């Protein structure tokens, strides 16, 4: 009901929208990660139009080295975005 | 606000 | 404009609403943290009505040991909340 | 949804 609580539900809701598309329903594979970014982060990140950007992003976010982005790794990605957003500001 | 990509990585 | 982007702005907006109240405008002191929780997380966390709960929460979130909760430590707190939210579910 | 407090800490 508060805007922060709305933010918490959004984080959960969007991760699962994408993670559940294919394979492990609790992790984002590259194609799921790419679409999440392109569809849902278009005001903060440049549309990914090259395979190697998809690959490099996953390499960066894939902290435990299993080829996918789990929810912990996703939150780290969100922390990275949110931090980078101020600054600017 | 493009926040991107090398920043990031 | 997407709900995830809304979530990213909310995270920033609410942290600064509280962090800027007193002292260091970039960190939450105990009283700022307590009000953030009580005012903005009332559907996920029990209202803090005892000094020692305030103190223990700060002790937990204060990773670099400077007595305050900075934005990095705040995101960790959000990660903790969001993770705990499924499960349930 | 009370998600709380020892969980957490
Ligand atoms: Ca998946
Ligand atoms: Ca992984
Ligand atoms: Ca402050
Ligand atoms: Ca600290």
């Amino acid at each position: 009901m508060s805007e922060l609580e709305k933010a918490v539900v959004a984080l959960i809701d969007v991760f699962h929208q994408y993670s559940g598309r294919e394979g492990d329903k609790h992790k984002l594979k590259k194609s799921e990660l790419k679409e999440l970014i392109n569809n849902e982060l278009s005001h903060f990140l440049e549309e990914i139009k090259e395979q190697e950007v998809v690959d490099k992003v996953m390499e960066t976010l894939d902290s435990d080295g299993d080829g996918e982005c789990d929810f912990q790794e996703f939150m780290a990605f969100v922390a990275m975005i949110t931090t980078a957003c101020h600054e600017f500001f | 606000t493009k926040i991107d990509w090398n920043k990031i990585l």
